[PDB]
């Protein structure tokens, strides 16, 4: 029991190592993100002005 | 910010509280043993030890030398009670 216990610590690190990183870096990289809405936001509100 | 880390932390986590406590107690009963009946040490002749192994083993061990102590305690009691009686 002990052993299969433990014999699970072996592939499944690489898996923590890469969905770590890359959830961190996705997380922080929401600049873009908010660039891209703040210019849709005010694409929209010309579009808004055109229309009104 | 981080997120937890279960399987990178482990190093202070052992199997439960119990397993991890008799895992020295077994790893160590198996080491230093011997394979399989290794020294018998059945050979013994010191009168005593003569005894041990030829009618004092442990594999029969049934009333024979029992008997046969009692015969010699007779036949030595025979000629105690010749010379007293």
């Amino acid at each position: 029991d002990r052993i299969d216990s433990v014999s699970q610590l072996q592939n499944v690190a690489e898996t923590t190592k890469v969905l770590f990183d890359v959830s961190k870096e996705t997380v922080e990289l929401e600049s873009e993100a908010f660039e891209l809405k703040q210019k849709v936001e005010l694409a929209h509100e010309a579009k808004a002005v055109l229309d009104s | 910010v981080s997120t937890l880390i279960p399987p990178k932390v482990v190093s202070s986590k052992n199997i439960g509280s119990a397993p991890n406590a008799k895992r020295i107690a077994n790893v160590v009963h198996f080491y230093k043993s011997l394979p399989q009946g290794p020294a018998p040490a059945i050979k013994a002749n010191t009168r005593l030890a003569r005894y041990k192994a030829k009618y004092f083993d442990g594999d029969n061990a049934s009333g024979k030398p029992l008997w046969h102590f009692a015969l010699g305690i007779i036949a030595f009691g025979y000629s105690m009670e010749y010379y007293f009686h």
